[PDB]
């Protein structure tokens, strides 16, 4: 794995081998949720290399990306309702999001943001704590750090009021990524704009 | 549903017509009744599990489907012939268009052709020829667009179904069979592709029971994808995409030419600096080289007429792989396998004329090798004693090639 790795991460060469794994990747994607640990473990870590590729070098990756990155959503949501291990595919969201945080071009192509935001919502509601409640956390994870503009997000705000309660309940870091979301929407808004939406889960707010 | 199965099985253990039908008690009456009542529902899953008990009852009874469906037939119609269809949720129109497009396919005279049927067939029209803008407005988000994509294939289906029947616009003679078909044409234009597949189901359907097709309508469905094949700046992969469907639609229809124009809008759009820029990065996501490719794709579809153009598109791939410095791999190479497997006689014969050059032979072993390549490697093995005394005469010519 470090030959991917090593051309990936030099400058020369990251461009083409990334659009070529992106495109072998694809074919693939299928895969992510087979069961068998072996198998899924590595096409993981290809789709994490990439993603970091893609970091590294914001102003010549990101137009590789571009083309893949509606499609990758969009297929890890609709095949994760028929896959044997579900959960790697919102592994693999994660992943994702974590590598385009700040300023990028494809918070344009990302129009899907009610329907992603109410699936998030939804998968959070109903799930038994599991393997300890690492689900749950998946999940506000998941919900806290979609990449979008804040203007964008100032809609759908409502959306974010449950997975914030939860979040002010849990680990380090869960809690301090609370704090900076409630930070930042009580300072970039009006009372009378801001109460109404909390309303509804004000009083657990406070009390956490 | 699986339990649904195995209790079904198990209570039809010795099931007759008598016990399956009202008086004129029976046990599974009841049962019938109360599965007919979910056909309509606006959930999909629902429909086809109650679809699929209604027929693992009438096969164990050894009955017919309109038989347990008959009496309780207006306990389904009644209700979506009560409102207009046109102010209901997405949903509920394709519950019901579904239900409707089921119900009149058990038996010719299920569903009689009566006001309300032509009404529900004029509003399907209707909104099968509306805009996504005009259908509540497409703010381009998700779930809008699936329900109107949905909502358009059920439209299509249950008026090609309607085409069927010869009686559906035959007594009117008003233009509305001509406008099924212009509808069908508009949305095998159309960007989505389940759309795509049931408007080419349904055109091909129409085409093979029609048997012929006015001159006139058939004009006016075939003027829009010639009338952006005029320029090669404004050439782009739907329009080729476009003609391509229409050419395996309608096979005996279309005219010689067109290849030459596509080849001379390949020559134009292939600039010198322009390839020489490509070279030096990953070309195969430029859009240059896709409507390329595009155009490259539908020479495999032309009538047999397209044969006589294998050495100027061998000539014109070769001369543009040598421009990019690309050999084994290039985007052009899968539709030019797909052309070539076509001919083999005629491309086995004009590779063994050209045995001494170098970079022919070359190219036909490339193309031997691919996985998809099969009918050239049976010709090849059928007429390997050709190949060998064509070479054998080359041998004993005493050249020095």
């Amino acid at each position: 794995l470090h030959i991917p790795q090593f051309f990936l991460a030099s400058e020369a060469t990251s461009p083409s081998f990334c659009g070529i794994l992106l495109r072998f990747l694809m074919e693939r994607i299928e895969d992510v949720g087979s069961a068998d640990i072996k198998k899924s473990s590595i096409l993981l870590r290809l789709f994490k290399l990439a993603f970091m590729a893609v970091t590294l070098f914001a102003n010549q990756n990101e137009q590789v990306l571009l083309p893949h990155v509606v499609d990758i959503v969009t297929k890890s949501i609709e095949l994760s309702t028929k896959a044997e291990e579900p959960m790697n595919y919102f592994l693999l969201l994660r992943s994702l999001f974590r590598s385009i945080g700040g300023g990028k071009f494809e918070h344009l192509y990302k129009q899907i943001l009610p329907l992603l935001e109410m699936l998030l919502d939804v998968l959070n509601n109903l799930l038994m704590a599991a393997r300890k409640p690492a689900e749950r956390d998946l999940y506000v994870e998941l919900c806290l750090t979609v990449p979008a503009r804040l203007s964008n997000l100032l809609p759908h705000l409502s959306f974010l009021m449950r997975p914030l309660v939860v979040a002010l309940r849990a680990g380090t870091e869960l809690v301090g990524q609370g704090l900076r979301t409630l930070e930042l929407c009580v300072d970039n808004l009006t009372a009378d704009y801001l109460d109404p939406i909390m309303a509804p889960v004000i009083d657990e707010l406070m009390t956490a | 549903q699986v339990t649904l199965e195995q209790l079904l099985a198990r209570i039809t253990r010795n099931a007759k017509k008598q016990d399956c039908l009202p008086p004129p008690p029976p046990r599974l009456a009841q049962l019938v009744m109360m599965l007919n009542s979910e056909l309509a529902h606006m959930n999909r899953h629902v429909r086809a599990t109650a679809r699929r008990s209604i027929e693992a009852i009438a096969a164990a009874a050894q009955a017919e489907v309109w038989e347990l469906l008959e009496p309780h037939k207006k306990h389904i119609l009644g209700p979506i012939y009560a409102k207009p269809l046109r102010a209901l949720p997405f949903a509920i129109q394709i519950g019901y268009i579904d239900a409707v497009t089921y119900y009149m396919s058990l038996k010719r005279d299920f569903v009689p052709f009566d006001e309300n049927l032509n009404r529900l067939l004029m509003e399907s029209l209707a909104l099968a020829d509306a805009s996504d803008e005009s259908l509540a407005g497409k703010t381009l988000e998700f779930r809008t667009h699936d329900f109107i994509v949905n909502l358009r294939v059920s439209c299509i289906k249950i008026l090609s179904r309607a085409m069927s029947f010869e009686e559906f616009g035959s007594g009117s003679n008003n233009p509305t069979r001509p406008k099924v078909v212009s509808v069908f044409f508009k949305c095998l234009y159309s960007d989505s592709q389940p759309t795509i597949d049931a408007a080419n189901d349904a055109l091909k359907a129409v085409l093979q029971h029609t048997t012929k097709l006015p001159k006139d309508l058939l004009q006016s469905g075939l003027r829009p994808v010639l009338a952006s094949l005029q320029d090669a700046k404004r050439l782009t992969v739907h329009s080729l995409d476009n003609l391509g469907r229409l050419l395996r639609l309608l096979t005996t229809y279309f005219k010689v030419e067109i290849g030459t124009r596509l080849l001379e809008h390949v020559k134009q759009i292939a600039d010198p600096n322009f390839l020489q820029q490509l070279s030096f990065t990953f070309f195969e996501q430029n859009n240059a080289m896709k409507v390329i490719a595009a155009v490259f794709n539908i020479f495999h579809l032309l009538p047999d007429a397209a044969r006589q153009f294998k050495e100027r598109v061998i000539d014109n791939v070769l001369d543009l792989e040598q421009k990019l410095r690309r050999t084994h791999h290039s985007p052009f190479r899968l539709p030019l396998y797909k052309y070539l497997n076509k001919y083999p006689s005629d491309i086995w014969a004009f590779t063994l004329q050209k045995l001494e050059d170098l970079r022919y032979g070359r190219f036909l072993a490339q193309v031997l090798r691919h996985p998809d390549s099969q009918v050239l490697r049976d010709y090849g093995a059928a007429n390997v004693e050709f190949i060998i005394k064509t070479c054998n005469t080359v041998v004993v010519s005493g050249k020095e090639t």
